[PDB]
Order: structure tokens, then sequence, then C-alpha cells
């Protein structure tokens, strides 16, 4: 889809999930935007180390 | 006819998606949205 979906600065409208707790189940769809905790710390608000 | 539907999901609080199943006076409606459900959800009627 080179022709249609690529923009010179970048077509950043195509989002994908990069961080969550466990894998999803077959044909599950997850729409959560909530922050992922990568450390042993709990994490809150909007952003964290 | 006092039971008119069910709610299903994870958080049930618009943080995430959930399912609404209702049978109203007129049709069965089934819908799946990030609902902010009413804390006591229900339906009701004018009689005769
Ligand atoms: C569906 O949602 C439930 C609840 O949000 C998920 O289970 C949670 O998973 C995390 C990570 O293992 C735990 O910290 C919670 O305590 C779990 N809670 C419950 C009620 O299970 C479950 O993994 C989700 N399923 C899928 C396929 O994503």
């Amino acid at each position: 889809s080179n022709n249609l979906d690529s923009k010179v600065g970048g077509n950043y409208n195509y989002l994908y999930r990069l961080f969550r707790k466990s894998n999803l189940k077959p044909f599950e769809r997850d729409i959560s935007t909530e922050i992922y905790q990568a450390g042993s710390t709990p994490c809150n608000g909007v952003k964290g180390f | 006819n006092i039971i008119r539907g069910w709610i299903f999901g994870t958080t049930l609080d618009s943080k995430t998606q959930s399912l609404l199943i209702v049978n109203n006076a007129t049709n069965v409606v089934i819908k799946v949205c990030e609902f902010q459900f009413c804390n006591y959800p229900f339906l009701g009627v004018y009689y005769h």
C-alpha cells in the first residue's frame, strides 16, 4: 500500500499497540489507551520513568 | 416483563468497551461502546 498509505514526512495515523500486560485472546480487540508499567513501580497520572 | 436486558464487560465504567443488551417495548437493541453506564441503569413506561 506504498501508493496510498505513505506520506513523505510519515503517515503517523496508523497506530499499533506496543505495550500491555498479557497477550490478547483470539479475535479480541483492545481499545485501552492507559499507561503501561514496565518497571516494578506502580505508575499513575500521565507519564513515568 | 420486569427483566429487560443485561450489561456485560470488563470495567463497566467508560474507561474501556462494554456490551449493552436490551429488549425495549419495540425491539431488541444490542450495542458495544465505551459506555458510561448509569449507576442504577433501568427502563420504564406510561400505562393505559
Ligand atoms: C480481560 O480483563 C481482565 C481484567 O481486566 C484481565 O485480567 C487481569 O489481568 C491483569 C494482568 O495479568 C491482572 O493484574 C488482573 O488482576 C486481571 N484481572 C482479572 C479480573 O482477570 C484479562 O487478562 C483480560 N483478558 C484478555 C484476553 O485481555
